[PDB]
């Protein structure tokens, strides 16, 4: 667990992920506070959003609980921050690293699913009517995610 | 009428219909030795209709072994009459009975029949009978380590389920016209060929829906065929199909048929050619106590031996047996003719009394026909195994010393062993503890630890405790039970009600665990089990890991420095259903239970909690308004459940459930519908509502539906509870209240600065002061599945039916979902039994310090369909360091509490390595890649000082080592695996 974890931070220290910048909590390496930088093609450009990743004490035999911190208009994240990712709840695997994790979520970043929704108000406005929720995302992310 | 109260565990794994099956059956049982009263238990626990004994031999001192309903005050006495007092206190809807004689036509009172202790002639004059009249009939023998079991359940015996597997079932996505069947994308439908099964909900082909079963044929994990249905239909879209599982006919034969062919069953692939050994031998065995007044070859007597081989040699000329005897085997079996060991009879105990229920409830398939084990590997090679040391002595030992011997006597006596745990593998652990006189000598100590109390449920398989008892602490209830038993163990049994964890470390710390042989776990958790194992590691103890599940079961031997943790294998883990999944879109019953048990917790748990909160901290708004997710959402529960909704009566209460059903079961629904309709199409043009997406209804509140109602009971209850209010069950009252409520209006929202702080600031200081409400709670609803008296399992069966009405999802019953819900593990008596008699069979070679892997066993079972499996331990890794052999998992550095500087040059100077990570507990001590600041702040420091300076709490006065995980580089920049360090305080 503490030597998987210590492998992957040595890993991200290593190579920079450039759009990603996670780190331990204090010294606390079951709690780390990543950031993610706004697509500059998405309505997110120019924002940067912080999500908390709590390792379980199974790790790597348990998925990550990753929670945005910042407010988003996306139609797979909630209010409380929880991502519906496939591979944080039944598909996680001891294989999977974070930098994956955080590739995954700037990808579900750049192009939503709204087929299969989190929040339906959100993915009813960005199915039936675009332009509003493209002007919706970019006020939340100047809100927000700016500052 | 099932007292589900009491077979709770039990019906999960059996049913209603075979309990009430069994519940008609009666059980004679010939022998009262520790084989009998063990399967006497096991059956009375499993609540067959009675029990009767017969045995008329008096007591001795050498019955003692292993009988533990008898005492040295009963030496002459009956053991039947002895034995019936003290079988009909383990449950009272089972009456026990006794018999001076037996008769042939007697026989015919009984459903089944088990003999032990009886000679092959009087096994065939009871056979002969019982098996045209249609008796199912077991024989079980227990001779040393050794032993046998025979079942005959009758020429036609009907087994209704051969696997005790739930019917498999899954969700179709297309069948074409030739009968091929597909299952959903990524999904295994498991079946194999020549099942059945049904269909139901298949669109385009509505023949199928008749429900006839039809063939399966396996073309794949994901497609199978079910033959032509060219006449039915073309193709057909979507629907479920369930296996159907058909009754089989199994013939058994008599005991006289079969003595000549017999058919056998083979506990393990190892030694296949010992069971024709061991059936000569038995009969051999049963010819020399009919040649010597019935008394059996002397413990580790050579004419004995010789004699006995004679008769073997006899019996199988006779037999026309074309198997060459093996000499060794069989003086073998001679030697421990006398033998009687408790983890012996535990085992055959438990596996007969699985024989027993299956005889009576025509489930599971049963042995067919002959089973013969051996444990002959935990034989002791270290002592002296002799007919000196092996002779009785009149003490309740001798069936164990005639096995054993004096001297591992002795090793026994001064045992110091710490059990984990006091459920029913704790229990049995005890017992046999007891019976083989563990920690009866000066230096010899038991303690067993449990921090859960004795409930009624429990009482079904830990035959420790009774009625009596409910309400109590398990450890001391099971210490006063064996000391009782075995009064030599009287000040030998500590007990605690202590949890073993990070937070008991200063009760079991270094000095506890110094003075221990052997430690074994009786927990139900994976967490404790892991916590156990590293403690164990660290401290080199022998462990002894056993788990049950259902009729399944495994047992496990960690060795020091010879074979790897329980930590070092992983095991399938929970599944999780995705939040998408629960939130809006289920299809199955478990989604909406776990929807249920989310809007119980956050409807009678989280919002009383916040209020409370509230009026304790005076700076609580403050941190939540800037520490948790949703400060809007504590301020509105905080409004709601203070002022705005508090209710002054049960009619405010009754009011307040149906405006929350009509929330969640009929305006979310509208909302959903509105924002995706049911003729909405996917991105590709699929329509939205298709496959696994159901659409919804919205319900319509109607008091005369049952669920409805119950709905509205279980939650004005749980808000009357919350408030403290006096609830009623009277229909009429509600019926009164609810025909006078007016549905306010509801429209679904289409949607379309700073000021919402102000708002929020508004809503706070709207919210009563925290002084004006002094000694003012709300009492929080804590989730409790074992008590049917405070409305849980009934408010989530009734909003998980609800739910289920939505979404036109098949409604479960308060059973099924008190299992749902609960994460209640099933459990039997009899899979209890055989884990503990494997552990003791793995304790004894424990003791003798064996020390090559290939001598010890791990052990796994399946009892509905009669599998056992042993298996060597798998050996730790090796690794090389530094040019030198270390062991993985059993090897540490042992290091003064030098500093970090200190460490680092040891580290370089000794191993050759750099260390590049330094971590103790959940904290990084050191880095290389922190900033040199910080380091040259912290590496002239102690180890010690460094700990108490990261983690921002002093050292216990109790801790006296530190356990360090270091990651290090080579010379060359490789990365190398070290063992953690142990750096003494
Ligand atoms: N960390 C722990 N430390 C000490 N004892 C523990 C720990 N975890 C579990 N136990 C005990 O292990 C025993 C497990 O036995 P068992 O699971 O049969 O009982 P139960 O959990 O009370 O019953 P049931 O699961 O049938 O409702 C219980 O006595 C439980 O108190
Ligand atoms: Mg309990
Ligand atoms: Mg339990």
């Amino acid at each position: 667990a503490l030597k998987r974890i210590n492998r992957e931070l040595a890993d991200l220290g290593k190579d920079p992920p450039s759009s990603s910048s996670a780190g331990p909590v204090g010294d606390d390496l079951f709690h780390w506070q990543a950031t993610i930088m706004g697509p500059a093609d998405s309505p997110y450009a120019g924002g940067v959003f912080f999500l908390s990743i709590h390792f379980p004490t199974d790790y790597p035999f348990k998925p990550p609980k990753v929670n945005f911190t910042t407010r988003i208009y996306h139609p797979n994240i909630n209010s409380n921050g929880s991502i519906c990712l496939d591979i944080l709840r039944d598909q996680w695997s001891p294989a999977l690293t974070i930098s994956k994790v955080l590739l995954s979520i700037s990808s579900l970043l750049t192009d939503p699913n709204p087929d299969d929704p989190l929040v339906p108000e959100i993915a009813h406005v960005y199915k039936t009517d675009r332009s509003r929720y493209e002007l919706s995302a970019r006020e939340w992310t100047r809100k927000y995610a700016i500052g | 009428t099932i007292d589900e109260g009491l077979y709770s565990r039990q019906l999960y794994v059996l049913g209603h219909e075979a309990m009430k099956q069994m519940s008609q059956s009666n059980v004679l049982i010939i022998g009262c030795k520790g084989l009998g009263v063990e399967i006497a238990k096991n059956v009375c626990l499993a609540g067959v209709k009675s029990v009767t004994l017969y045995d008329p031999q008096p007591t001795r001192i050498e019955d003692l072994s292993s009988q533990y309903f008898l005492t040295e005050d009963d030496i002459g006495v009956p053991r039947a009459k002895v034995t019936v007092s003290k079988l009909a206190e383990l449950n009272q809807y089972v009456p026990v009975s006794v018999v001076d004689e037996l008769s042939t036509e007697y026989l015919k009172n009984f459903k089944c029949v088990v003999v032990t202790e009886t000679s092959l002639t009087k096994q065939l004059e009871i056979n002969d009978f019982t098996h045209k009249n249609h008796i199912a009939y077991i024989a079980a023998d227990s001779r040393g380590l050794f032993g046998s079991i025979f079942c005959d359940f009758g020429e036609n015996f009907i087994c209704t389920d051969t696997d005790g597997n739930e019917p498999l079932t899954g969700m179709i996505a297309s069948i074409t016209d030739d009968g091929v069947v597909t299952m959903l994308e990524e999904t295994r439908h498991g079946l194999e060929n020549g099942d059945f099964v049904k269909f139901t909900e298949v669109k385009g082909m509505p023949g199928l829906n008749d429900g006839t079963p039809r063939k399966v044929e396996v073309k794949g994990p994901y497609t199978f065929s079910i033959g032509s249905v060219k006449d039915l239909g073309s193709a057909g879209y979507n629907g479920v199909f369930t296996q159907v599982k058909v009754p089989t006919k199994i013939s058994f034969k008599s005991l006289r048929e079969s003595l000549k062919d017999p058919e056998y069953v083979y506990p393990d692939f190892g030694k296949m050619m010992r069971p024709p050994q061991y059936h000569i031998a038995f009969q051999a065995l049963s010819a020399f106590a009919d040649a010597h007044e019935g008394s059996l070859p002397r413990p580790r007597n050579d004419i004995d031996a010789a004699e006995f081989f004679e008769f073997c040699k006899k019996i199988a000329s006779t037999l026309q047996f074309d198997v060459e005897l093996d000499e060794k085997l069989i003086k073998e079996i001679s030697y421990q003719a006398r033998g009687d060991l408790v983890a012996m009879s535990a085992f055959l105990g438990g596996a007969v009394a699985q024989e027993v229920l299956k005889a009576t409830t025509s489930k599971f398939y049963p042995l067919k026909q002959y089973f013969y084990f051996d444990s002959l590997e935990s034989l002791p090679s270290s002592v002296t195994i002799s007919e000196e040391t092996c002779k009785p002595r009149g003490c309740r030992y001798d069936g164990q010393i005639a096995v054993f011997g004096s001297e591992f006597q002795e090793k026994i006596a001064s045992l110091s062993t710490f059990l984990v745990g006091a459920g029913a593998i704790g229990c049995e652990m005890l017992k046999n503890w007891a019976m083989m006189g563990v920690a009866t000598g000066e230096s010899g100590h038991i303690s067993v630890t449990d921090m859960d109390s004795i409930e009624k449920s429990n009482l079904n398989r830990q035959f420790l405790f009774r009625p009596r008892d409910v309400g109590k602490l398990k450890s001391e209830c099971a210490s006063t039970a064996v000391s009782i038993m075995n009064p030599s163990l009287t000040g030998k049994i500590t007990s605690y009600q202590e949890r073993v964890g990070p937070e008991s470390e200063g009760i079991f710390g270094d000095e506890f665990f110094e003075k221990l042989s052997l430690v074994t776990n009786a927990l139900d958790n994976v967490e404790a089990r892991m916590y156990v194992d590293r403690r164990c590691v660290f401290f080199e103890k022998p462990l002894l890991e056993s788990g049950t599940l259902g009729t399944k079961g495994n047992t496990q031997v960690v060795v020091p420095h010879l074979t790897e943790s329980y930590g070092s294998s992983q095991d399938p883990p929970e599944k999780s259903f995705p939040i998408c999944t629960l939130k809006n879109f289920p299809n199955r019953i478990e989604h909406t239970i776990a929807w249920a048990r989310d809007l119980f917790e956050g409807l009678f748990k989280q919002p009383i909690d916040n209020v409370n909160m509230y009026l304790s901290s005076p700076n609580f708004l403050e941190t939540s308004l800037k520490t948790s997710s949703n400060p809007r959402e504590v301020l509105e529960n905080i409004r709601d459940y203070l002022v705005t909704e508090k209710p002054l009566s049960f009619e405010e209460c009754i009011m307040w459930a149906r405006l929350q059903f009509d929330k969640f079961f009929n305006n979310n629904i509208q909302q959903l519908l509105f924002n995706f309709p049911k003729d909405s199409v996917t991105s590709t043009g699929q329509p939205f509502w298709s496959g696994p997406k159901r659409a919804p209804t919205p319900l319509s509140f109607d008091i005369h539906n049952r669920e409805h109602f119950d709905f509205i009971v279980a939650a004005a209850s749980l808000y009357a509870f919350n408030y403290g209010l006096k609830s009623e069950t009277d229909p009429a009252i509600y019926e009164r209240v609810l025909a006078g409520y007016n549905p306010p209006p509801f429209a679904p929202k289409s949607g379309i600065a700073n000021k919402d702080k102000q708002e929020l600031k508004s809503i706070a200081d709207s919210l009563p002061p925290p002084s004006s409400l002094v000694g003012f709670r709300l009492t929080p609803a804590e989730f409790e599945k074992d008590d049917d008296s405070n409305h849980h399992i009934d408010f989530i069966t009734a909003a998980s039916n609800l739910r289920a009405m939505n979404y036109d999802i098949t409604p479960a019953d308060r059973f099924k979902t008190k299992f749902v819900a609960g994460k209640i593990v099933p459990a039997m008596c009899t899979s209890t039994a055989v884990v503990s008699g494997l552990v003791c069979l793995e304790l004894v070679k424990l003791v003798d310090g064996k020390k090559k892997i290939e001598e010890y066993k791990n052990g796994f079972f399946n009892l509905a369909i009669g599998l056992f499996t042993f298996s060597d331990p798998i050996a730790s890794p090796k690794m090389k360091v530094n040019g030198k052999e270390i062991d993985k998992i059993w090897d540490r550095y042992n290091l003064p509490d030098c500093t970090l500087q200190e460490l680092i040059d040891y580290f370089q100077k000794e191993e050759g390595l750099e260390v590049t990570m330094l971590s103790s507990g959940v904290s990084l001590l050191y880095a290389n890649f922190q900033p040199p600041k910080k380091l040259a702040e912290r590496l002239p420091l102690k180890i010690s000082e460094l700990v108490e300076q990261i983690t921002k709490k002093k050292l216990e006065p109790f801790r006296k080592h530190l356990v360090l995980e270091i990651c290090c580089d080579d010379a060359n920049g490789e990365d190398v695996e070290v063992p953690f360090i142990c750096i003494k305080l």
